[PDB]
Formats: structure tokens, C-alpha cells, sequence
């Protein structure tokens, strides 16, 4: 009933010790979340890469 | 370059005071049959065809 | 071999027939004396191009 | 000669923008490279190592390797001896020199397929047409012989010979070695010859683009953001009386 | 007092990026000097990392590049960086020269023709850059280029086999190449410099041509705001080129090896060269088409002299815009001819576009700011 | 290098500003937008249109003709 | 004279948290710093990567 | 910094390329040594402020 | 040339084959020696004198 704009701001934004330290836990996170997407959107546009490498693979 | 009879009769016709760089045939080989050249065009230094 | 199944099916195609028969009027024209120097390079060419561009289009469902 | 004809548009699975290379499809033409080409082609930049990311495994690619003898430098005694092949020796030359490429091939030099693609206007395009393009000759037209009709060829006599309506290739898989499956393949592994970094490229360049479609939105706020101070002022004159 | 404000150093940054008077109403088209440094640098750090694996042999200089290309990790990504870079440079370069003719920017004298300077230095390394991978372009190029020298008269055989170090483009020139290729950009850094002294004494100057002494912003935040979304649409066209079309500005024969006993059929420069390229082969003469190619590039220096209005920017100018945009298509005509054979149309047209770009700038542009003060009654 | 403080003088002339966290980054973006990059291009369109056009026209041409002459017919 | 000096509607450019003269600003400052500060912080992560 | 595991091709090239860079970066940090010094002037001999005797 | 198989050979070359290649090569040689006595001097001077107080 307060705004989550106006809870960001008081809690996180306010200091740029805090604002900083959001932006670098925040970063470290979306790397992660960023190349797990961008991984799945390119793999499911190709699907000739070592999608096959079942075949030749395990044999050894 | 070996060059033909029809050739050496053609560069013997061509008129010298008509040309750039006026030199007649004769006094470009030593013998009619060989000419002999570095095969870089006087312009910009291209390799002519 | 399926580029055989594909350019037969291209040739099938109304600019290609045009480029055939200017081809085969070039081929009669060729012929027909004994010192020419028309060659029929720029006939076959003009022919090809109609050719392999549907060729390009369809070909690649066929290729495994 | 004078005359021209420029290659089509063939719709490979590697053309369109966040497309990659069929590994598949270059798996196969590693093998026409090897059964076909590597007797006439030097291939001077691709190494067995190379292989091991792409179309093949490990241990498959160092099978490859010990299938030729490389010549490795020299023991104590001052030697050189021949080696049964490894995975850091490159593909294995045809020839000793320049000047013997001409000398086997009636005075034409075969040229090095690292680059052929990259090499040529139109890529995989003109050398799919170079290899599926072979016809006779128009009447008007003759050659040596030694020299070959090629419509897509400059002059359109080409020094090499048809290569391609031979059934060739051992096939693991097992698909249909025709005419046009042979140049396809060849085809896509000549671009990938040409172009390793063609796949990462890609992957990349979707990266970019998201981040970008991120970034560029965000930046232009902020800079409408301070901006605003200026684009919403009102000035007013007042001079006395 | 502050630190930003008196600190020696500090000082500079503050007068240069901080506390800059600039002009409130400075368009999209004073974003280009800023990317020009942006390129700079980019030329210098993706060049140094280039400089960590080239080699300078004409045995090895090609093999080198290759080496980058496949097994130097991201190799690739930082030679296409450079090449594309390379292009980013000199699209920039224009854009700037272009809104520096139109808006009059070049009566600040000493700044204008440290620019040219500047051009000019780009264009000598940019070349000497092409040289070193040693394809077939780079050659043919190299050898093109080199004889231009030979144009002039008496000395002109010596000088070039002077630069050469030797009776042609070899061993001697491109090791030359590699050492005047790492040295010239830092040459550029410095005279950039120089050019943003002599900027700062008058400040930038603006669309409207008047000056805006009266509405002055300071540069932070507002152009630090605004040249960094220059700098980011700047990323995304570089990338555009390196991720998605690598070799759309290369030419192929430069994936071949170099040749030095056969030509290619075309030979062509690479885009940004090619306007100058058709005004030397739109003269029948040698002399004379080099001394014509020297002087459609330092005609910018001329342009100052010949500055004949009472205004000073192109804005409230309808007729010099006309001239102007004219100028701008007859270059895009010359950057078309300059890629294509020397045959039949494209000879005569070649030479209209040469005779055009001379007029438009020689007479009939200052005769347009001539009719315009008597047309406003000045 | 100039300093505020000894650009010009001024007299008489009232400034009024807002904050930008009182205000919006993008005021009537599309509704005002569109319509002046419709009267900027109106404005501009016959000085900058026509020697583009005519380079089109030259290059259509050029192309064409070029294309055309490397044609026999008779021998 | 000074006093016929009233400052312009600014209506048009002012956020909907901050249109009504009736209402405190305070009660959504937090809330509007809160969303020109996250577009900062969201563009510095992006810059980041 | 080697490239590898020892001094080696990849250390070399390397080393040229930073060995041509690095006395630019002087060049431009001796201008910024002679900045700084300017302030002040030069010291002398005696350690005694000179001013009187410029 | 800066590599392994090269850079020994194309130093020589220097000295043998490129005019005066031998006084520009120990021109540089003896130059680095030259400005460490230099820079040794300097620092030596700075300490001696206080001139470290700037
Ligand atoms: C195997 C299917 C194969 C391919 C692929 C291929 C490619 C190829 C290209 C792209 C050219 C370049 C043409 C050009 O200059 O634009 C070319 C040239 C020659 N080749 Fe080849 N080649 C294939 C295999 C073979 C084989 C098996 C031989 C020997 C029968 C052969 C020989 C040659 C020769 C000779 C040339 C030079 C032609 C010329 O310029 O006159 N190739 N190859
Ligand atoms: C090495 C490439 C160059 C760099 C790094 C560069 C640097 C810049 C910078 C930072 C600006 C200020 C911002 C701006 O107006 O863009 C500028 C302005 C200027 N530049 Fe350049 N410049 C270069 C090339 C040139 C060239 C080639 C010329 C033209 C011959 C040019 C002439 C000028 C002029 C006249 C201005 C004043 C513009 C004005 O205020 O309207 N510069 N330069
Ligand atoms: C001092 C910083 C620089 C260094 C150390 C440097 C070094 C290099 C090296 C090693 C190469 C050869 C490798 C290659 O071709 O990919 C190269 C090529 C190149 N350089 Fe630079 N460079 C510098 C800046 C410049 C600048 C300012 C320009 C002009 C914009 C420039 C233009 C290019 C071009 C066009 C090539 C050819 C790229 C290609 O097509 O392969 N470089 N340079
Ligand atoms: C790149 C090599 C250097 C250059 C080009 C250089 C440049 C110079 C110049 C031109 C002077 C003024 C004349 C003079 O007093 O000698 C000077 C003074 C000074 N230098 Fe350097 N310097 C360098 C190395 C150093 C080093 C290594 C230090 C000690 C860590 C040093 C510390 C100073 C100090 C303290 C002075 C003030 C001297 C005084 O007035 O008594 N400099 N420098
Ligand atoms: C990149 C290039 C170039 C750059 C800047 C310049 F001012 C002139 C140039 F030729 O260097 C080079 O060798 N070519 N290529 C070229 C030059 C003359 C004839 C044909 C090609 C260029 O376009
Ligand atoms: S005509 Fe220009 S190099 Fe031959």
C-alpha cells in the first residue's frame, strides 16, 4: 500500500553503498540468468550443433 | 615475347611522331623476332595483361 | 540424383523455354556458314540464369 | 572471356542471421575433402585439433590423423623420419611446391580451400555452382580439352575437371551420396574451413542484440531524464517599461 | 574551493568535460567528435592486441593474421573490431567534415585545418594498416598508392624507391609499414589534442551559426549523457559489422595471398577511398590525376577563403543547402564510379562528377551565398 | 578556454524550470512527436530529396547502359 | 511589480504522482526517485555484463 | 604473461608490441611530471627558496 | 621481425646489410645505458637536495 518503486528506493537506492552493492548482486545474477536464456533462445533455433554427439560419444 | 612476321610489319608502319614516348622498333631490339620487357605498366605499377 | 528431377522441372518454366529457343536460333545461326565468329556464350548464359535461380528455390527439400 | 554469369541464391541452413552450420552436414564434407579434393587441394590453415570441437570426437580425430604419415624433424642422427600422425599436424599436402601443382594439372595451379568461400564472390553460392554448373560447350565454343566447360568459371574454360558425378565416400550415417548431396556438404565444410567462429559469431551477436534492445532504451531514458531541466523551461522578458 | 577546480591536473578534465560552456541547442551532428576519440581508442587497444600476435615477414604476415583468426582465443572478434573500426573511423570522419561545411564551423580557422591535418593522418594509416596482412589487396594497393609519388617530377622515381627500399613493394615495405602503422596514431592522439586546445578558446558552434554566449549549458551532465548514447549507437553499428556481416566491406582477393607478378581484373579501394579514387582515373594524364586526387582532399583547406556569406550556417540558407545536398549525391556518385571498370558510361560520368565537385565548391556555392546577401538586401 | 560568469551580459530575461523526478522523460512522446518530425521533414524534403534522386536516375541509367553495351547483335 | 511574477503551468510535463496542488509531493518522492534510480541501476548491470 | 608455459613464440611478439607502446605512455606521464613541477619551480644547491633571485 | 625463428637473423641483418643499421642499433643499445645513468643521477640529485618535497 506503499509502492515497491517507493521500497527499492528507501531500502536499497538511498545510500550508493547499498546502490552499488544492489547494482553488483544484481549483475552477478544477470549474467547468470542472462546466458541461461540466450543459451536456450539459440539452441532452439539450430539443433545440428553437438545436439548429435550422442552418436559417437558413450561408445568410447 | 616471340614475335610474328605480321607483327614486325605492323611496328615498322606505326608512325613515331604521332606517340607519347617517341621511339621507333629498330632501336628497341636487338634482334626483330625478341622483345624483351619489365612487365610493370609506367602509370601506377599494375602488371598489364 | 535429384538435380536431375529439379532442372527438368525448371526448364518446364515459361522464361526458360524463351531462353531455349533464342539458344536454338543461335545454334541454327552457327551452323549456317562456314567463317563466323558469333559464338553463343551470351545464348546458354541468359538460359542458365533463369535456370538455377529456380533451381536455388526448390532444390535444398530434396538434399538429406 | 568478357561475358559473365553470377551465381544464385542457394538457401543453405547457415544463410539467415542467428542461423548456424548443419555439424552434421560438415562431417560429410570433411570426408569429400578428404576422398575427393585433398589429392588435387592443399588445405594449409585446418589441423586435426580443429576437427575435435565440431564434426568429430577426441578420439575419432586422432583415428583421422594416424591414417597418414606426416614426417616429423629429426633424432641423432640427423634424419628426418616418416611419424604415424598425431592431432597437431596440419592437413596433409598434395604437393611439395607451387610449380608441381602445375606440373601434375597440364600447367593450372589448384588454389588452397582454407579461404576458397571467403576467397570468392558469392561463398559456397559459386562453388556449389562450380561444382553442380558442369555442361557442354556452346557451338561457336572450343577448348583444348585440357581445359573444361564451366558457365560460372571467368573465360569459361576451367583447368580442373568435373569431380563430383563419381559416387564416392564411405558414409557412417548412411545418407545418399548423389551429385548435389556431395557439393552441399562440401559446401557447408568449406564455409566452415573458411569461418570456424561462424557458430560463436552468432551466439554473440543475439547477445548483443538483446542487450541492446535492453540498453539502448535505458540510456536514451536517462538522458531524457536529465534533459528534461531544459526541454520544459519557459523563458519570459521583462524589460523596464 | 574545490579539487575538481584547481588540482593542476583535475583542471583540464574540469575546463574540457566538467564545467565546458557548451551550446544548449547542439544537434546529433556534434556527436561525431567524441566518436572520432571513441574510435581512437578502439583503433589503439583492439590494434595493441593485434600487435601481440602479427608478425611483419612477408614469409609469415599473412599466416599471422590466420593465426588470430582461429586460434589466438577471440582473436577474430579484435581483428574485425579493427577492420570494422577502421570503417566506424571514417564514417565518422565525414560526418563530421560534413556538418563542419554546412553549419560554417570551419572560420574557426586554426581548429579547421588541424582537422585536415588530422584527415590526412587517418588516411596514412588507415592505408599503411591495409598493407599488412598481405593479400592480394593489400599488394596491388600498396603498389597503386606508392606510385602516386612517382607523379612528381624530377625526384619523384627516388622517393619512391625511398619508401619502397627497393625496386618494388616488398620485404623492405611492409615491415616499413608495420613500425609507421604503430607510430602515426599516436601522432593523431597528440594533434587531437591540439585540435581541443584550439577548440576551447572560442567554444563549439551551433546550428543557428549565431552566437550562444547568451545560453550556455555546462557539458556534465548533459552532453556526458548525450555523447554516451552517441557512443553506445556507435557500439551497435560496430557490432552489426563484426557479429552479423564481417566481410561486407572487405574485398575477397585479400583472403587470397599476395601475388607480386599477377594483378586482379577489378582492382577497387575499400569504400571511403573511392570518390577519390574516381577523380585520379577521370584524368587522361598521370600527373595530372594524382595532382587532381591530392587537391579534392585539400580543398578543405581552401574552403575558409571562399566563404562568402553574411551568415554563417546553412540553416537560414535554402539555395546552399540545394548546392550542398548536390554535393553529397555527386560524392555518393563518385564513391559509385570509383567501384566499378574503367569503360563506358562510367568514364564520361566519372568526369562530370570530378568537374562538379570542383564547381559546386570552387564557384558555384560561394556565387549562392553571393545571390542570398542580395536577395536579404546585405 | 571561456568561463561562466564572463560569457556575455544579460538583463531581464526569467527562467522558470522543474526538476527531472518531477517530470516526465517522455511528454506526449508519439502525439507530439510524430507530428514535427512530419513538419521537420516537410521542411527539408525539397533541399535535401532532389540531388539524391538525381544520383538514383544516374545510376539506374548507368547501370542499364553499361549492362547493355557489353551486347553484340550483328557481325 | 516583482509580484505579477507567477511561474507557468507546467501541467503538461508533470508526472501523474505530482498533479494535484492539494496533494504532498513527499508521498511519492520515494516512489519516483525509486524509478529514474532503477532505469540507472538496471543500465549500470547491462553495462556491466 | 607468457602465453604458454614458458617464454616462448607468444612472449615475444608480446614484448614488442609492449616495448613500442610503453615509451608514448612516458612521454605522456614526463609531461604530466613537468605539469606538476611548474607549480613550484625549481628547487637549488642551497634548499633556500629562490624567488628573490629568478 | 618478431619471431623466434626470425628475430636473431633480422637483427644481424640490421648490423650487416642495412645502411648504417650498426650505429643505429648501438646508438639505441648504448642509449638505454645512457638514460639509466641519467636516471640515476636524477634520483640521486632529488635525494640529496630535498628536491622529494615536491
Ligand atoms: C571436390 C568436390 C573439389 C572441390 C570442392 C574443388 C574446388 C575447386 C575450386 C573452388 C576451384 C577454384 C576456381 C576458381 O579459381 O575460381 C578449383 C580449382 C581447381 N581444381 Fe578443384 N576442387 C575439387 C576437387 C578437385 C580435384 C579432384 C581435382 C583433380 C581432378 C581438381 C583440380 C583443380 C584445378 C586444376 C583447378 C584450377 C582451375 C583453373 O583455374 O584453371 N580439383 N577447385
Ligand atoms: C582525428 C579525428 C578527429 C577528432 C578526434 C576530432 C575531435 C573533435 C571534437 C571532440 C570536437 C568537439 C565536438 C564536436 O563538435 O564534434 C571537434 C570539433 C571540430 N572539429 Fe574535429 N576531430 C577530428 C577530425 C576533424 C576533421 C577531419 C575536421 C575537418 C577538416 C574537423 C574540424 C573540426 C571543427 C571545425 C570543429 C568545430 C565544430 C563546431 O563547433 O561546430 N575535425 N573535433
Ligand atoms: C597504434 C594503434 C594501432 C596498432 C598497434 C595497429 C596495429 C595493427 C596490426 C597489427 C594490423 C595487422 C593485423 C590485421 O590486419 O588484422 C593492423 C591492420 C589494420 N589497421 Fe591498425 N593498428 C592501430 C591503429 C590503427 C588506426 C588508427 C587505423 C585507422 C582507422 C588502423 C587501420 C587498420 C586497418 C584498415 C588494418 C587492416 C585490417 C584488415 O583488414 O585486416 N589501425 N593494424
Ligand atoms: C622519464 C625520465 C624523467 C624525465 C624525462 C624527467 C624530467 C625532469 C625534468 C625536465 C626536470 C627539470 C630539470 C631538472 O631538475 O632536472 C625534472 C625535475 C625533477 N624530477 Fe624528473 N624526470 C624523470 C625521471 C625522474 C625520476 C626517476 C625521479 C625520482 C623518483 C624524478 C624526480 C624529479 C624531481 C623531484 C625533480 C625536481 C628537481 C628539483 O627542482 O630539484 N624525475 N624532471
Ligand atoms: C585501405 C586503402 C586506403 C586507405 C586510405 C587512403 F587514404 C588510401 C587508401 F588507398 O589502402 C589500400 O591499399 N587500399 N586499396 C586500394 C588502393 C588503390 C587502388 C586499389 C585498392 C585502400 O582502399
Ligand atoms: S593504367 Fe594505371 S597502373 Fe596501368
Amino acid at each position: 500500500a506503499p509502492t515497491l518503486t517507493a521500497r527499492l528506493y528507501s531500502l536499497l537506492f538511498r545510500r550508493t553503498s547499498t546502490f552499488a552493492l544492489t547494482i553488483v548482486v544484481g549483475a552477478l545474477f544477470f549474467e547468470r540468468a542472462f546466458d541461461q536464456g540466450a543459451d536456450a533462445i539459440y539452441e532452439h533455433i539450430n539443433e545440428g550443433k553437438l545436439w548429435k554427439h550422442i552418436k559417437h560419444k558413450y561408445e568410447n | 615475347r616471340h614475335r610474328t612476321k605480321k607483327e614486325i610489319d605492323q611496328e615498322a608502319a606505326v608512325e613515331v611522331s604521332q606517340l607519347r614516348d617517341p621511339q621507333h622498333d629498330l632501336e628497341r631490339v636487338k634482334k626483330p623476332e625478341w622483345v624483351i620487357l619489365i612487365g610493370v605498366c609506367t602509370h601506377l605499377g599494375c602488371v598489364p595483361i | 540424383d535429384p538435380l536431375t528431377t529439379v532442372r527438368e522441372q525448371c526448364e518446364q518454366l515459361e522464361k526458360c523455354v524463351k531462353a531455349r529457343e533464342r539458344l536454338e536460333l543461335c545454334d541454327e545461326r552457327v551452323s549456317s556458314r562456314s567463317q563466323t565468329e558469333e559464338d553463343c556464350t551470351e545464348e546458354l548464359l541468359d538460359f542458365l540464369h533463369a535456370r538455377d535461380h529456380c533451381v536455388a528455390h526448390k532444390l535444398f527439400n530434396s538434399l538429406k | 572471356s568478357d561475358l559473365e554469369l553470377h551465381p544464385p541464391s542457394y538457401p543453405w541452413s547457415h544463410r539467415g542471421l542467428l542461423s548456424s552450420l548443419d555439424h552434421t552436414s560438415i562431417r560429410r564434407g570433411f570426408q569429400v575433402y578428404k576422398q575427393v579434393c585433398s589429392s588435387c587441394h592443399s588445405m594449409d590453415y585446418v589441423a586435426y585439433r580443429h576437427l575435435v570441437g565440431v564434426c568429430y570426437t577426441e578420439d575419432e580425430a586422432k583415428a583421422l590423423a594416424e591414417e597418414v604419415e606426416v614426417q616429423d624433424g629429426p633424432n641423432e642422427d640427423g634424419e628426418m623420419f616418416m611419424r604415424p600422425g598425431k592431432l597437431s599436424d596440419y592437413f596433409p599436402k598434395p604437393y611439395p611446391n607451387p610449380e608441381a601443382a602445375r606440373a601434375a594439372n597440364n600447367g593450372a595451379l589448384p588454389p588452397d580451400l582454407s579461404y576458397i568461400v571467403r576467397a570468392r564472390h558469392g561463398g559456397e553460392d559459386y562453388v556449389f555452382s562450380l561444382l553442380t554448373g558442369y555442361c557442354e560447350p556452346p557451338t561457336g565454343v572450343s577448348l583444348r580439352e585440357g581445359l573444361y566447360f564451366n558457365p560460372y568459371f571467368p573465360g569459361q574454360a576451367i583447368g580442373m575437371a568435373p569431380p563430383i558425378y563419381n559416387e564416392v565416400l564411405e558414409f557412417d550415417d548412411g545418407t545418399p551420396a548423389t551429385m548435389s548431396q556431395v557439393a552441399k556438404d562440401v559446401c557447408t565444410f568449406l564455409r566452415w574451413a573458411a569461418e570456424p567462429e561462424h557458430d560463436h559469431r552468432k551466439r554473440m551477436g543475439l547477445k548483443m542484440l538483446l542487450m541492446m534492445g535492453l540498453l539502448l532504451p535505458l540510456v536514451y531514458a536517462m538522458k531524457r531524464h536529465k534533459w528534461s531541466v531544459l526541454k520544459s523551461r519557459k523563458l519570459a522578458y521583462r524589460p523596464p517599461k | 574551493t574545490n579539487i575538481r577546480k584547481s588540482h593542476p591536473l583535475m583542471k583540464i578534465v574540469n575546463n574540457a568535460f566538467i564545467d565546458l560552456p557548451a551550446p544548449s541547442n547542439i544537434s546529433s551532428w556534434w556527436n561525431f567528435g567524441s566518436l572520432l576519440g571513441i574510435c581512437l581508442i578502439l583503433q589503439i587497444l583492439t590494434g595493441l592486441f593485434l600487435a601481440m600476435h602479427y608478425t611483419s615477414d612477408t614469409t609469415t604476415a599473412f599466416s599471422s593474421v590466420t593465426h588470430i583468426c582461429r586460434d589466438v582465443n577471440y582473436g577474430w572478434i579484435i581483428r574485425y573490431m579493427h577492420a570494422n573500426g577502421a570503417s566506424m573511423f571514417f564514417i565518422c570522419l565525414y560526418m563530421h567534415v560534413g556538418r563542419g561545411l554546412y553549419y560554417g564551423s570551419y572560420t574557426f580557422l586554426e581548429t579547421w585545418n588541424i582537422g585536415v591535418i588530422l584527415l590526412l593522418t587517418v588516411m596514412a594509416t588507415a592505408f599503411m594498416g591495409y598493407v599488412l596482412p598481405w593479400g592480394q589487396m593489400s599488394f596491388w594497393g600498396a603498389t597503386v598508392i606508392t606510385n602516386l609519388l612517382s607523379a612528381i617530377p624530377y625526384i619523384g622515381t627516388n622517393l619512391v624507391e625511398w619508401i619502397w627500399g627497393g625496386f618494388s613493394v616488398d620485404k623492405a615495405t611492409l615491415t616499413r609499414f608495420f613500425a609507421f602503422h604503430f607510430i602515426l596514431p599516436f601522432i593523431i592522439m597528440a594533434i587531437a589534442m591540439v585540435h581541443l586546445l584550439f577548440l576551447h578558446e572560442t567554444g563549439s558552434n551551433n546550428p543557428t551559426g549565431i552566437s550562444s554566449d547568451v545560453d550556455k549549458i555546462p557539458f556534465h551532465p548533459y552532453y556526458t549523457i548525450k555523447d554516451i548514447l552517441g557512443a553506445l549507437l556507435l557500439i551497435l553499428a560496430l557490432m552489426l559489422l563484426v557479429l552479423f556481416a564481417p566481410d561486407l566491406l572487405g574485398d575477397p582477393d585479400n583472403y587470397t595471398p599476395a601475388n607480386p607478378l599477377n594483378t586482379p581484373p577489378h582492382i577497387k579501394p575499400e569504400w571511403y577511398f573511392l570518390f577519390a579514387y574516381a577523380i585520379l582515373r577521370s584524368i587522361p594524364n598521370k600527373l595530372g590525376g594524382v595532382l587532381a586526387l591530392a587537391f579534392s582532399i585539400l580543398i578543405l583547406a581552401l574552403i575558409p577563403l571562399l566563404h562568402t556569406s553574411k551568415q554563417r550556417s546553412m540553416m537560414f540558407r535554402p539555395l546552399s543547402q540545394c548546392l550542398f545536398w548536390a554535393l553529397v549525391a555527386d560524392l555518393l556518385t563518385l564513391t559509385w564510379i570509383g567501384g566499378q571498370p574503367v569503360e563506358h558510361p562510367y568514364i564520361t560520368i566519372g568526369q562530370l562528377a570530378s568537374v562538379l565537385y570542383f564547381l559546386l565548391i570552387l564557384v558555384l556555392m560561394p556565387t549562392a551565398g553571393t545571390i542570398e546577401n542580395k536577395l536579404l538586401k546585405w | 578556454g571561456r568561463q561562466f560568469g564572463h560569457l556575455t551580459r544579460v538583463r531581464h530575461v526569467i527562467t522558470y524550470s522543474l526538476s527531472p523526478f518531477e517530470q516526465r522523460a517522455f511528454p506526449h512522446y508519439f502525439s507530439k512527436g510524430i507530428p514535427n518530425v512530419l513538419r521537420r521533414t516537410r521542411a527539408c524534403i525539397l533541399r535535401v530529396a532532389p540531388p539524391f534522386v538525381a544520383f538514383y536516375l544516374v545510376y539506374t541509367w548507368g547501370t542499364q547502359e553499361f549492362e547493355k553495351s557489353k551486347r553484340k547483335n550483328p557481325a | 511589480s516583482h509580484t505579477d511574477i507567477k511561474v507557468p503551468d507546467f501541467s503538461d510535463y508533470r508526472r501523474p504522482e505530482v498533479l494535484d496542488s492539494t496533494k504532498s509531493s513527499k508521498e511519492s518522492s520515494e516512489a519516483r526517485k525509486g524509478f529514474s534510480y532503477l532505469v540507472t541501476a538496471t543500465t549500470t548491470v547491462g553495462v556491466a555484463y
